[PDB]
RNA sequence: UAUCUGGUUGAUCCUGCCAGUAGUCAUAUGCUUGUCUCAAAGAUUAAGCCAUGCAUGUCUAAGUAUAAGCAAUUUAUACAGUGAAACUGCGAAUGGCUCAUUAAAUCAGUUAUCGUUUAUUUGAUAGUUCCUUUACUACAUGGUAUAACUGUGGUAAUUCUAGA
RNA sequence: AUUCAUAAUAACUUUUCGAAUCGCAUGGCCUUGUGCUGGCGAUGGUUCAUUCAAAUUUCUGCCCUAUCAACUUUCGAUGGUAGGAUAGUGGCCUACCAUGGUUUCAACGGGUAACGGGGAAUAAGGGUUCGAUUCCGGAGAGGGAGCCUGAGAAACGGCUACCACAUCCAAGGAAGGCAGCAGGCGCGCAAAUUACCCAAUCCUAAUUCAGGGAGGUAGUGACAAUAAAUAACGAUACAGGGCCCAUUCGGGUCUUGUAAUUGGAAUGAGUACAAUGUAAAUACCUUAACGAGGAACAAUUGGAGGGCAAGUCUGGUGCCAGCAGCCGCGGUAAUUCCAGCUCCAAUAGCGUAUAUUAAAGUUGUUGCAGUUAAAAAGCUCGUAGUUGAACUUUGGGCCCGGUUGGCC
RNA sequence: AGGACUUUUACUUUGAAAAAAUUAGAGUGUUCAAAGCAGGCGUAUUGCUCGAAUAUAUUAGCAUGGAAUAAUAGAAUAGGAC
RNA sequence: GACGGAAGGUUGGUGGAGUGAUUUGUCUGAUAACGCCCUUUGUACACACCGCCCGUCGCUAGUACCGAUUGAAUGGCUUAGUGAGGCCUCAGGAUCUGCUUAGAGAUCUCAGAGCGGAGAAUUUGGACAAACUUGGUCAUUUAGAGGAACUAAAAGUCGUAACAAGGUUUCCGUAGGUGAACCUGCGGAAGGAUCAU
């Protein structure tokens, strides 16, 4: 309807930000970012509902507006920043460090991380062309252009950026035996490392996935992004590891083993 | 809950091409008694009044959209703001002192105003048609929540807006408060806080310059009504009343009044005019809002409209919500008091007609008819009246207590007992809540007509007549007016009638007496001329003109200067159409 | 405007409702355990009905399911934590026999009478509708409630009101201080 | 919670309706009306008409402020405390409202743009313009106006505006 | 998959960009001059990607109607060529050339009390009816048409004209739109206050400090729902079971009901100190001080022939008035009318209309009927449509080997 | 990496792709319940802590086994497979 | 059962025959039975031929349709003619503002002229296109002179056409006639009073 939409109600939003139907009518719309629009996570929902720091919108905004937190250690003060998969949100309150990676249920869990760990994230290469002057890029999930890449690096694959500089440290190639963790819909927050690609012409390329306990399954690879190497992954995975336990196994551990 | 009527005429309303549906279809012709009357031919579809039940079954099904539908004014116990007790008066809707303009509210004579007013300050509360209990706020704010008020209401409660209001009348004010000392001087200063600029302001603009040394109950009313505006504009407060302002007063003298009305309105404040205006409520308000019902009875209030727009309905009649239809001899007398110099030059006063004075506020109008009748004067020479002396006060705010049937057996009702009070006023107003009930309680126009009552009432031919406008509007004005004349002329007498109204002056006018002078200095009353030179005369000193309203002949006055005004400057002329 | 509050009525009324059988039946249920009302009765048989029909439900599909099995243990231990259904009989196919008395003793109303102490179970239903009685230091109001089984050893007076301890009430007050004590001047 | 029951015959069994029966986030309407929670509410005739008021404006350490403003600068005869007004830049295309038209049109799921625009965020990004880079005009960084403003008015009038 | 990314030549430009922008702290240097360098930002800045989208677009599906069987082709119909036009492909539009495209597997027309979905009502299963309405998408802000400005509009709380309504008026002109909130009139069988407030949930801005009837908060609210007071306990007089220790002739817990006989006990509904609640209140939740024993603080709404539960009780009326969804009642004994007594249903809620779902296996695919009850077309041919014989590798083993239950 | 061709379908298991709200439904202290997604737990003195599942989602489009049922064919002028 | 202007001359018990109504027993003149009257058939009657019921005619109320009106109003579509308004262009140049040979006395208008730039009205021709005027065209509710029907009848007026061989067996199809049921030809059927020489 004559241009883009700038409010948003509550419902039309994903349901991965457990937002409760009542206390108001709207959302906050994710700002115009890196991420998408749908599976991102502002900032906003990031302090009052996972951290409970503040309470209301005031508070997000005089914490924001301080310096204090910042997404890739850089300043961040609007309200409603799109902070998405694998993104490092520095803070000074008693040097907490967090990471944005997805859980057992494909939501945005409060998950801490190491100083080290800070330094770096990753990111999944999306295109590989020729820049102005000849001069070849890559880009990443979240528009992250680096130029002067490596030729190993093809589409597919993931890059290991240094935050501080918009380098590339290291890359993965795309192939089994490889820990591969998948985003994305149905099975999204898994971890089972690839058994084998399929090709598919005119698009949509199924990948084979087998987790640990050998519970194979398929998903695309639009929504597919690795990480390491066997047994060694270059992000600290959160509790649960990108398994999934059915329901059985929920009502043995969640809801018997852990009660007093 | 209302009384729906049909209503006929249209362009080409046509009944000879349309077949006639409406004769045709409508259930009260179709069950004996003939409401709609209409053939094949030259005239209008002609439908009644009485008959017409309501239904608009006639509207739906007419050919062409001629007929329309209308409802008239009845009561049905809806709203009721305030009764008294019973087979009185009652009042349903207060309304939205809208603030940051000051707000018109208009009337045919006795309609609630006042007490609206009144109301509105919080002096004589309401009590919706019930005999309550001790202060029950409560109730009245339940009553009327869900509405702007019930803010107002609660705010006045804790006195966090302070009252304050211009009374009705004007004779009341220096009687009730016996000041330790008067002039303009100490009681304006007692009364002021506000500032000492302001006050300047307001008596330099009000151009005065007069009574600023002088007692109060020595003031002419209209230099009187002037000092009641000043005492109610000074007075530091959040609300501001004033009910009634623009009676017994010179036409120039109106309109600044106006604008020092004007003055209070802006930066978050509220004001609430009334007035019976010709076309000078152009300049007091801004929200006209206009009110309708019975004289006496039941008196309904309509939600607030533009002053152009709203004038404008009030002379037609129906509105966005209901419609109320509406349409010898004697010498050169030399006269001084103390601060005074009241002559007088020979005039031909003559016998089986009127005599028409006018002038400034000041201008020795109003004494001269006291020595006439018998107070003070004379040092040398004068005429007694050949016939009995007949008198009319300016300053009526009487006291007669018990009722005003008791008041009447000091004049006489028996003498030319054909109508003469019916024809004043009998069949659409009517008479009979102002025959019975105190004179205490009635209100401007009714008790105004209570004084134009006792003057054909004792036997007497000779008659002084000053200010009948005082508190009457152009449905009462008029008539009265007609009446007046129709009197004087017709059975032999002779009345000298004042005005400061130019519809009640000039549709009786034929010779035109004309006072000239400053004010609190000297006074010129000139021979009776033409009535087109002395009008002149009396508004080339004041420099103001007006304009007739082409469609309806009524009078508008001009703004100061402007395109028309001085061509009538140049021409002299400001009375169109004889 | 916001999302909806959703909402959805818990009674359900009978197909014929001048019948001899079931109003006279029906109506010795609310004699005996003091139901003011009929909708009471149905209410209870409309979750009883929900029940069955989840039951029949989880019955048409085959043994060793996942859904037959995870809805069945919740479902059963739902039943068995209220104390409708005892242990001895933890198998899903009774669960849809059951009966609607059962559920009736399971009320607060009666678990009250079924003590003890209030005498009458109209009594009883009175105590609570007047705010004695409590679970454990959370007081309750409601004769209808289902006492979850562990509840049952809590129930008791509250602090609050006589009985349980605190102020005599009004008409004590009337008797000692307007009364007794105001005979002497 | 996979249910029927009276009505045609003198009595019967049928076809076959009629009426009963329960529900309704489908409405109205009658009577009656104490409490708690929760709540749709000018759609249906009429996307028929509307008094009047209000609903989109906008400032930081950071674009322009000799307001002939306020309180004073106590580092300021460059302003360099605060700050109405106006200029500039953004916003006003989001929202909220109703459903009249509209039948392969909208629409849902589902692809595609290797037929494209994309303000703004987000990440990268033009050392080669005095094309006589031999004097060429300043690059210690230059010109054209013009609102607010002071004052003179026009019109009956509208958030009308004229000169100087 | 490319004439793609990209590069390199020959070109043109009527000229895109390459900061003449602004603020905080003020240093680090040099043969020492208002000299050379200098950090932390903000806002601009062309292209490329990214985001927000936008625009077109593939396939597949939609309510009734043949008393709507041929439509589209004129000044566009289907296709091709080449241009113009668009951010763009493309009959989108030009000039030329060709004669196509749709269809009874139902086009084209007509109707729709038709915005489309997500859903709702009902439910054995299958279905039938509704979906203006809280979410997604579309369209329009009286009717049409055109356009400025911006990235974005064909915008309407922007403009422009004409049409229809309609306002101020000095007649000279000037200003209009609520299908935003709250209201007023109309039409109505039918619907609420011209209330408070940005504290929430968001949004906009040069932006933590402003603004927002977006929204939220009260009121009006029997549209719908949830819980659920409308009275419990004894004593005395009645027809009783008869119980506790069983020392069968000791006195009263439980009582089944009927009794204005009576004695205390517990409360709310309601009034309100205070506090909480809240932007600020009203409520709620609390709780001092109060507030049950009868016209008290009283509950009704429909029925009482059958269907359908409850009356052959009492008086009036006398096929009259009336009841009656249906059958039928009423002509002087009415178990149906009018009242009253008593009883039954549901019970702060019932009745009455109209629409609709179920029952209706009275639309039937699951699942109807067609000798005589309505229904088999006079009979045959025959195109579409529907359906259409069988037959084209089973068996045998060899191991490997997971899932069931019991001795192990 | 591949080139070359395997008559095509319908049918059907599995898988993704499958906006929330609603629908059925797991835990929970709205005092029960309609609801709501809260809540439990400590020496309740500077803390600990599980969870907001799951399925439903016809048709249409994809990928995926399977070869039974139902169609569809290569070769009788053999310009026919090796 | 009752009736016929059709043909011939009492009741339970138990048991069968039937889903029953009921029948058989309680019968041709032996044996599903054991211990005016009748039978069979026809029947639209079942207060039972005085039975039902069909129509011409009079009478209250409605209901559609037809329709005098060369009704009237409102809509979509359109022949022909006219067409504002912005937008795009061919022109136009009121005015403002730079440069310069050049005017004036040692970033000075005083003469003008050229070289330009910005540029309001007005303006030729286009595409867009709201409207307006004429012929209509179809559709829609909407009027309502009077017609021709149909119903709803509290039990009228003339007839018997059907239900018994309804006293002319009954209907179907058509043709003709008739005030009225209908009647009369032709061919067919029997849901005929004949399942048979
Ligand atoms: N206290 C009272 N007792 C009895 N009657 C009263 C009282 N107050 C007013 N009235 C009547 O109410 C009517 C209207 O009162 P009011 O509002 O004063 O008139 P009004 O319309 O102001 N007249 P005016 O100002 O002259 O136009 C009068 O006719 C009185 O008769
Ligand atoms: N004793 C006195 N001393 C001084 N002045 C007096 C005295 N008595 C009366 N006056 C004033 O002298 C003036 C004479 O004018 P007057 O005739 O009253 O005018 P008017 O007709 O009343 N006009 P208006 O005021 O419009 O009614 C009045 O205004 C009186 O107030
Ligand atoms: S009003 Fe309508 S109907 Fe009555 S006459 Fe005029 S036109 Fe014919
Ligand atoms: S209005 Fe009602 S009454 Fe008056 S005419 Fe039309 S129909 Fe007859
Ligand atoms: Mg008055």
């Amino acid at each position: 309807a004559r241009g883009p939409k700038k409010h948003l109600k509550r419902l039309a939003a994903p349901h991965h930000w457990l937002l409760d139907k009542l206390s108001g009518c709207y959302a906050p719309r994710p700002s115009a970012g890196p991420h998408k629009l749908r599976e991102s996570l502002p900032l906003i929902v990031f302090l009052r509902n996972r951290l409970k720091y503040a309470l209301n919108g005031r508070e997000v905004k005089a914490i924001l507006m301080q310096r204090h937190v910042k997404v890739d250690g850089k300043v961040r003060t609007d309200t409603t920043y799109p902070a998405g998969f694998m993104d490092v949100i520095t803070l000074d309150a008693t040097n907490e460090n967090f990471r944005l990676v997805y859980d057992v249920k494909g939501r945005f869990a409060v998950h801490r991380i190491t100083d080290e760990e800070a330094s770096y994230k990753l990111g999944k290469v999306k295109k590989v062309q020729l820049g102005k002057k000849g001069v070849p890029y890559v880009v990443t999930h979240d528009g992250r252009t680096i130029r002067y890449p490596d030729p190993n690096i093809k589409v597919n694959d993931t890059v290991k950026i240094d935050l501080a500089s918009g380098k590339i440290t290291d890359f993965i190639k795309f192939d089994a035996g490889k820990l591969v963790y998948v985003t994305g819909g149905r099975n999204l927050g898994r971890i089972g490392t690839i058994v084998h690609k399929e090709r598919h012409d005119g698009g949509f390329d199924l990948v084979h996935i087998k987790d640990s306990l050998d519970n194979t399954f398929v998903t695309r690879l639009n929504n597919v992004f690795v990480i390491g190497e066997q047994g060694k992954p270059y992000i600290s995975l959160p509790k649960g590891k990108g398994i999934k336990l059915s329901i059985a196994e929920e009502r043995d551990r969640r809801r018997a083993q852990q009660g007093l | 809950k209302n009384s729906r009527i049909a209503i006929v005429s249209a362009d080409k309303c046509k009944p000879k091409k349309c077949r006639q549906e409406c004769k045709r279809s409508c259930p009260v012709v179709k069950t004996g008694k003939l409401c709609i009357e209409v053939t094949p031919t030259s005239k209008i579809a002609f439908i009644s009044e009485i008959l017409c039940i309501g239904c608009g079954i006639c509207v739906k099904k007419c050919p062409f959209d001629a007929i329309q539908i209308i409802n008239l004014p009845t009561n049905l116990e809806a709203h009721v703001t305030h009764r008294y007790s019973a087979n009185s008066f009652k009042l349903h809707r207060l309304p939205t002192p809208r603030p940051g303009q000051v707000l018109g509210l208009v009337g045919t004579n006795g309609i609630g105003k006042s007490t609206a007013l009144k109301i509105l300050a919080g002096k004589q509360k309401p009590n919706l048609g019930r005999f309550d209990d001790p202060p029950e706020w409560q109730e009245i704010i339940k009553y009327f929540r869900g509405s702007e008020l019930q803010n107002y209401f609660t705010k006045m409660l804790e006195d966090d807006i302070k009252a304050i209001i211009k009374p009705q009348y004007v004779d009341n004010i220096p009687r009730a408060i016996k000041g330790p000392v008067q002039k303009v001087g100490e009681l304006l200063k007692l009364r002021m806080e506000k500032s000492p600029e302001d006050v300047k302001r307001y008596i330099k603009i009000l151009q005065l310059e007069n009574v600023l040394k002088r007692d109060i109950e020595k003031l002419s009313g209209g230099e009187l009504q002037r000092f009641a505006i000043g005492m109610s504009c000074v007075q530091e407060a959040d609300v501001y009343m004033f009910d009634e302002p623009s009676s017994y007063l010179d036409v120039k003298q109106r309109l600044n009044a106006a604008q020092i009305i004007r003055s209070l309105l802006a930066p978050t404040k509220y004001v609430i005019c009334v007035e019976h205006d010709l076309s000078v409520l152009d300049y007091l308000s801004d929200f006209v809002c206009i009110i309708y019902g019975v004289p006496s009875v039941y008196g309904v209030v309509t939600l607030p409209a533009s002053v152009r727009e709203g004038i404008n309905i009030f002379l037609d009649g129906h509105i966005p919500a209901e419609n109320l239809r509406f349409r010898f001899s004697y010498p050169s007398l030399k006269k001084t008091q103390g601060d005074f110099v009241l002559n007088v030059e020979e005039g031909e006063f003559s016998d089986s007609e009127i005599l028409v004075m006018m002038g400034e506020n000041g201008t020795g109008k109003t004494t001269l008819i006291k020595l006439l009748a018998g107070a003070l004067k004379p040092d040398e020479g004068q005429d007694i009246p050949k016939l009995n002396v007949s008198m009319k006060p300016q300053k009526i705010a009487p006291k007669f207590p018990g009722t005003v049937r008791q008041l009447f057996f000091k004049k006489i009702r028996g003498q030319f007992l054909n109508p003469q009070f019916q024809t004043d006023v009998v069949k659409p107003l009517r008479i009979d809540d102002i025959i019975d009930q105190e004179v205490q309680h009635l209100s401007g126009g009714e008790l105004q007509r209570v004084a134009i009552v006792l003057a054909l009432g004792i036997p007497a031919d000779i008659y002084l007549i000053d200010e009948p406008s005082a508190y009457l509007d152009s449905e009462q004005r008029i008539i009265c007016s007609k009446v007046i004349r129709r009197f004087i002329l017709h059975n032999k007498k002779t009345a000298f009638i004042v005005e400061h109204d130019f519809i009640m002056a000039t549709y009786l006018a034929d010779k035109v007496i004309v006072f000239e002078g400053i004010p609190s200095k000297n006074a010129h009353a000139r021979a009776p001329e033409s009535l087109l030179t002395g009008c002149n005369r009396f508004l080339k000193n004041l420099n103001v003109t007006f304009r007739r309203d082409p469609n309806s002949f009524r009078p508008r006055i001009n703004k100061l200067d402007s395109q028309m005004d001085k061509e009538q400057k140049s021409s002299g002329n400001y009375f169109f159409l004889d | 405007p916001r999302a909806p509050r959703t909402y959805s009525k818990t009674y359900s009324t009978p197909k014929r409702p001048y019948e001899s059988s079931r109003l006279d039946a029906e109506l010795k249920l609310a004699g005996e355990f003091g139901l003011k009302n009929k909708k009471e009765i149905y209410r209870i048989s409309f979750q009883l009905s929900k029940i069955r029909r989840a039951a029949r439900d989880l019955l048409t599909r085959d043994e060793k399911d996942p859904k037959r099995l995870f809805e069945g243990n919740a479902l059963i231990r739902r039943l068995v934590r209220v104390g409708v259904l005892s242990e001895d009989k933890k198998k899903l196919d009774y669960v849809l026999a059951l009966k609607v008395e059962d559920f009736l003793e399971r009320r607060l109303q009666t678990q009250v009478y079924k003590l003890g102490l209030a005498k009458s179970v109209h009594h009883a239903r009175v105590l609570i509708t007047q705010r004695h009685i409590a679970v454990g230091k959370q007081i309750v109001n409601i004769p209808s409630f289902m006492v979850r089984l562990d509840s049952e050893k809590h129930i008791d007076f509250a602090p609050t009101s006589p009985f349980g301890g605190a102020r005599p009430g009004r008409v004590a007050r009337r008797n000692a201080a307007r009364k007794a004590e105001a005979s002497g001047e």
